[PDB]
């Protein structure tokens, strides 16, 4: 829900940086100069910006050296097929690369394996100018790599093809992270229009960094591979530490946790990591099963929590979940839910920006009269 | 401060027979912002501490059994047992938590004929 | 369960001081006030005093004004009353109750909902 | 490894036990491949050889011809 | 507006668990042994679930059989050409199979092609312990199963690459289904800033669901071929049948029908189904053409709507919009607009999450003073 | 945040339209006659709409006049290899064209180089009745004419395959456009929750047309190409010129501009065409780097403004951004903020719809009362 | 050419300079492709090269036959 | 078939005729390709075809290890 | 067209009791109230009642008390006024008039903006 | 209850001249919410229903000819005819719905000299 | 830097009129009223009028009504203090002070927080 | 209108020492929405225009010497300079704002003995 509380960046921004230096006079003569007798070279360009630069492939020494020489120039005749097959091999990858770009408008993301195969990111990532933990960690999930790096078409001009590969650089690795599912409470009275609810607005990841928190409210772009959570710094939000006193006292006074008000109670269902939460309201039916027994649970009106230990499938009205079946350990705390706390009558609702110490100030607001 | 009285003192009433118990108070115990009328019922019995029976207007705690009611608003409450029964033996308090402070009521003992 | 647990009954002498404690279990302890309620043998409750377990606040009785000190341990989720200058009207049984809800504003008052079992504290020779 | 906790007070879940890895910034190189100048052979026959070699060349070229139009 | 209120789920939980039980030690080497005369089979796995498994391609009997045996050891030279293209035609599909896994982190949506042919998918179709009904259904419209589809890939040792494929179960089917268009309504005073608006906020698809509604609010996501439309429960919500009166009386007592309101007033074009809606308002200028005769109705300020019978096109402002020349018969049903009714003196604006009984209180509270 | 203003639209609608003609008996017929010795033509359909018919493959030629005579019938055996690789060839485009549609319900976006290759695409914009103009521009940004167009499948009968491309007409072209950034403005005071806030929510681009104002609130999808500016008027609203003075005097009595209030402040930075906004507010610690002279600026609390002629990159808390260093000339106007203007206790807060007036109606209706 | 202007008043920067491309409208083509109604060659032989026309036809038909079906 | 009712009094639109195909469930299932565990053969030579059958090979074992690294 | 419809005229003896219908179209019956309004031969318009269409909530003069009953059909959203005990002063003309929203709070109410045609009630032997 | 009284009881006025009546309220019938006079002048004809001229303080009703007004605020409200015409020769009521009972006007009678 | 810049002073006659510029620098002029205030020499500060330059709302003091007129010009960004009738009291300094901002309701006042340098105007023969 | 008073009209204070001026208003200077008490204390040397030194309650202008401070509310405030210097030699006012028009104080004259 704090999506909108994000800044605005440029993803591209850096990579096409260099490429508009390689539209510069000589740099693209410097570039092929270095890799003249290498596939691989370390070149600094005008600004004194250092960069790895590649020679993927070679069309040029095939189609000159080992094309035009062995066909006739009266009555032209090449005498071995094999020759046709192999220059459909080596011109299809650059057809390929060609495809993507023309679909993307020169920016492709993530990188194909047409652009960098395996072998050739595997390469820049040794050759990167990084620690060894995080050449190990890139090293694998290397298809992560893949999914956050960009290829900008940067030059085709003096028989050179150059392009720029923007990859991603982990600089934080292996803090602690944690993630926050919110599901809404509402006080379960039998009327239906007298109902108010609050719901938590916090959800989304949190990552310890430099003494502080990194909260990534769209959980949806987070990775999660295993017990590995790469995330984008971009689509984050810097909190003090005192945020994760929220998850132990709503009511702390240390920091004030975010909160949405409504008086709209529907039923649904949030599949966690190791359980599921259910909100059953109203006259719906909420129910947990097991592939083996059947239906081994029927949830009362409030929320609840089952955990996937015996528990396949939640149903809650017309919609079933799967539950993930990863392996944990669940802790139920039982406490009484704060949405009691609160007077029907005076609560605010229709909020949806706001927090515990906002919502008691608007109370206190409407105790201004009387 | 909101003084609260009780009528009568002592109360004997015999098995299965309605008992009323009336509370009065010096000043009005209605919270103007919830419109709620905050008065509550307490029983005691001997060595153990009072239990809340009714509390706001009129509203039975979880667990109370039913035959407890509260009734009454602005100045007088009534508590009200449907059926005495033995267990019923026991003195009743009202107390207002409108403002501080807590004034207790003096006290009804409820016997058995 | 949500409960209050009190301190055993103790024998003072006049003129010393008494400490009651009362620990809460069942529920979140600094959610919510404590008030401290004396009943002397015979006769009927009397309200002393009232401290907030979320910010350490406290109300206390005119008649006990400068008397009784009340703390909160949130440690250890635990209520203290003292008391000062004994004397023959102390003797009594002093019950811990919980009271209105402190973290929200103008949340549902139900009035002392929970009570500890109570401690007896006798002032004789 | 991975442990959650379920709050009823707030009906909310945390999922704790992972492990960071955050993208802090970016890593710039550069790709490049040798084209060849060449136009087609202005050889012409019968032979469907040539004939495949000139429509896989001419594919090239188009190809070239693109990469061009998108840099410009 | 309301897929704030959905719940959350996990799409490929299911068979990310099946994938799972792939990892355990002689669940590879039962599904070979189920295989190994077969290219179809039902293997029942360690937690007793029963599932169809296919051998789609056999690359070990084509490498070990059909090109090791043909090629000498010494001074290897093979004989024929044609060798050499039927095995890149046979790895062709392997390859392809790896780019997608690469490109998509091992979860791709849609099923391609590669992961799972016309026919094999067909197959599948008729093997599944469904219903004779469903069959047909999915048996046609094979592209939606497509697009409803996921491909995990799961293991990949003992000369055996297994994946598995997540198929949907529409398992309600043929009920009565229709969508909601609405668009804003406002007060058309001459002032700017003197005209209050509001728009029923629940436009989406409703479904009748065993005796329940499941509204699906982002219709987007719904996909309507001829006038069967494929929705997924996980994004929708229980209610009860009595939301349908809320289209033929917006103040019954029955139902209380969800509202924004706002101060607002933009002009704005609904294509709907079998029309076009239009709230013109302000200065704008708004009309409707056909094809031949050119402009055919000009609007007035208000909201107003046009069939596809005549009109082609609607122009709202600078926007040209193409309306859906799909057959039907549509109905225009006068009365007062409700927005008339509200006194704007007294009309709460900026609301979002409300509805007409949420709207009433507020009204009704701000008559507590006076 | 204005994008659920915009009108909902159908961007096929068209384009069906014509699918459906299609169908209609004759039509295929009419177009088969049309393209009989030819490759382009002009028909006109039973509804009088005059439309370009291209031929881009012919596989009936090649299978029937090409492959079969020269198979003999009794032991059949072809003289030579190359046949095989030129149907490979010939074939393979309608395969990938088959497997696209398969994958995209017959609806596919963008236009691949498999549904319209480069040099038809070139001579149909070429034969398109449009101006001189319009066919340079469109002639020139070929990769976003094809990431605006759609490819919708029609009909396959009578030995013909034919479906629809749908290709974006410009007729708004070299008229001024500007984009608006904007980012949060808080009272930078010590205490955590003593700070109110606003931000203009009218945030997008903004473009001359006809008198008017075209706004689109989804920055994102428009797409600019050097200094030009490709947007899809469907997502955009019609606005009066006097916006603009919105950027001059946010006070100015003409136009109500929009803006929203919150007691959140939260850092963050908005990275514009030549610079980035920075907002700075609680501990965080903001600062801009050059990439020789590493930090060459330290921001303090509040809104400030770096271009990118010396900074390179951006440090917002745990948050490093890249600025675009695209040349450009920027200019600073000092001016007082007006978040400073608003009294805190009366200072309506949690407004997202809102605008100057509509907050200075809540702020006089708080002085009703008092 | 494009030009910049931040306003501290109100926090926000206004990027003039560019130059308008927008969609009015919508330009509607028929693009077709003439294909072959004939079916797989009844031949039957041992020669490699048969076989791989064979294959190709098979996609080829099959392709068609997805064709129909969407259109269906 | 298809009808549609406009409400003025709302300014909202309802269309009906629709049938429904809701997804209520997975199925699921898998799919299994036998691979080949050979290597490239050992042998060396001038020839052209049997080069090409090497980079073919090499090509699937690429494929191999990369679905191999993905797996782990 | 918005429009009210009543019954024809009834000629009715003392004591005895009197049905009048009015029967609404073009507009929704159940948003709106409907008023009886009475004009005796020669003299001004005289109030009768009013009963909401919406939840059949009635307001009656306080002469009427007791004598006068008012219905709402939905189904035909036709309002019916009933008299009983009628005498020689209830002979008049009968008008049912549209009368302020009841659907929204403090909406706006032009008045009795909307009139049936009359019915006239004769009582005489 | 608010009594509404009229002046003139009957009015006499010449074609094409302006035509005055005075209503009276015992008690405001101003809507303190909205800020509106609540009061309502009507039109009746022989053998027709009244037919609603004038409602709020001085608001025409759609249809109704601009020459009829009206004006006035607090206790005093006016109708005023620019021109009177033929057809403008009926009985005119005003009215007050701030508070139940709806009591109408005693009426006036236009009529041409 | 936020400044006001008067006009130099002048010498008039009795019976004459006089007209004083106050141009704004350094802010939004049209944000804020402006306040003339009037000094007489050996004197405390006196209140001529206000002026506001958003929308040219004017309020003036009781004893200069029908004497003094203020208007604005938002082209220059001055505000002007216009004089007639001058005596032998008019002699004084003139001073235009920024007030609060013309453009937000309830906003911060602050008082006079930017004044003008002075003109002084002298009244002889 | 609300007619402010200072006291004393001249004062002498030695350098260093402390220097109280007091203003009384015939009216409560308190703005009841912001709850605020618009008054503001201004100094003036001679050939300047007036300084604002103190606005609301008790607030000193960005700039101003920490010396000076002001306090009191209601219907008393006080200016209070800790330590005078000779280049605090000037006219000070005390003026309110509340409600038009704007009354400024007689002043008073400081100066060193």
């Amino acid at each position: 829900f704090l999506g909108f509380l994000l800044g605005v960046g440029s993803a591209i921004a850096s990579g096409v940086a260099v490429s508009k230096v390689l539209h510069l006079e000589g740099e693209v003569n410097k570039i092929k100069s270095a890799l003249l007798s290498t596939n691989k070279a370390v070149v600094s360009l005008s600004n004194g910006v250092s960069v790895l630069t590649s020679k993927v492939l070679d069309l040029k020494n095939y189609i000159d050296k080992q094309l035009l020489p062995i066909v006739n120039k009266q009555s032209c005749s090449i005498p071995n097929i094999e020759t046709v097959i192999e220059f459909q091999q080596k011109n299809n990858r650059l057809l390929e690369i060609t495809r993507e770009f023309s679909v993307n408008a020169g920016v492709t993301t993530p990188v194909s394996t047409y652009m960098l195969t395996n072998s050739e990111l595997l390469s820049l990532i040794n050759d990167m100018p990084i620690t060894n933990d995080q050449k190990k960690l890139m090293s694998n999930n290397v298809q992560i790599v893949r999914q956050q790096s960009y290829s900008i078409m940067s030059i085709i001009k003096e028989e050179v093809l150059a392009y720029v590969v923007q990859l991603p650089l982990y600089g934080v690795i292996d803090t602690p992270c944690w993630k926050l599912h919110t599901s809404p409470l509402c006080t379960t009275n039998t009327k239906e229009g007298s109902n108010i609810c609050l719901t938590r607005t916090d959800r989304g990841w949190y990552c310890d960094n430099a003494g502080s928190v990194s909260f990534f409210p769209q959980a949806e772009t987070c990775k999660v591979q295993s017990n590995r959570v790469f995330c984008d710094t971009m689509n984050s939000l810097t909190l003090p530490s005192e945020v994760n006193l929220c998850n132990v006292d709503i009511f702390n006074p240390k920091y004030d946790c975010k909160i949405m008000t409504s008086k709209t109670d529907v039923s649904s269902s949030v599949i966690t990591s190791l359980g599921a939460i259910v909100s059953c309201y109203g006259k719906t039916k909420c129910t947990a099963s097991n592939k083996n027994r059947g239906i081994i649970k029927t949830f009362s009106n409030g929320c609840d929590y089952v955990s996937n230990k015996g528990v396949d499938t939640v149903s809650v009205g017309n919609t079933l979940y799967y539950v993930n079946k990863q392996e944990g350990k669940s802790l139920y705390v039982k406490g009484e839910p704060i949405i009691n706390f609160y007077d029907p009558l005076v609560f605010p609702s229709d909020e949806f920006d706001a927090s515990i110490s906002q919502v008691n100030e608007k109370i206190n607001q409407s105790l201004a009269f009387i | 401060d909101i003084q609260l009285t009780q009528s009568p003192d002592s109360l004997a009433v015999s098995l299965g027979e309605r008992a009323t118990i009336n509370c009065k108070s010096s000043q009005s115990v209605l919270y103007r912002p919830n419109n709620k009328n905050f008065l509550a019922w307490y029983q005691q019995k001997p060595g153990q501490p009072p239990k809340l029976l009714i509390y706001w207007a009129s509203t039975r705690q979880s667990g109370v059994p039913d035959r407890f009611s509260g009734s009454g608003s602005g100045t007088d409450f009534t508590l009200t047992i449907s059926s005495l029964q033995a267990e019923d033996v026991a003195v009743y308090y009202c107390q207002q938590y409108h403002t501080t402070p807590l004034t207790f009521g003096g006290g009804t003992k409820v016997d058995i004929k | 369960q949500v409960q209050l647990v009190q301190s055993g009954g103790e024998v003072k002498k006049p003129g010393a001081s008494v400490k009651v404690s009362c620990k809460a279990s069942g529920y979140t302890f600094t959610y919510y006030g404590i008030s401290w309620v004396r009943q002397a043998p015979g006769q009927g409750l009397e309200w002393m005093g009232w401290i907030s377990a979320y910010n350490g606040n406290t109300n206390y009785e005119q008649k006990f004004q400068g008397r009784v000190t009340m703390t909160t341990d949130t440690s250890t989720g635990t209520a203290y009353m003292e008391l000062r200058s004994l004397t023959s009207d102390d003797t009594a049984v002093y019950y811990c109750a919980r009271d209105r809800i402190v973290v929200v504003t103008a949340a549902n008052y139900y009035g002392l909902d929970v009570w500890g079992q109570g401690t007896t504290v006798t002032v004789s020779s | 490894n991975i442990t959650e906790e379920f709050y009823q007070s707030t009906c909310s879940a945390v999922s704790k036990g992972y492990l960071s890895a955050l993208r802090t910034g970016w890593y710039t190189s550069v790709i490049t491949i040798e084209l060849s100048n060449i136009k087609e052979i202005k050889c012409n026959g019968t032979d469907a050889k040539v004939k495949l070699i000139k429509q896989e060349l001419d594919k090239y070229k188009n190809a070239v011809t693109e990469l061009q139009l998108l840099m410009q």
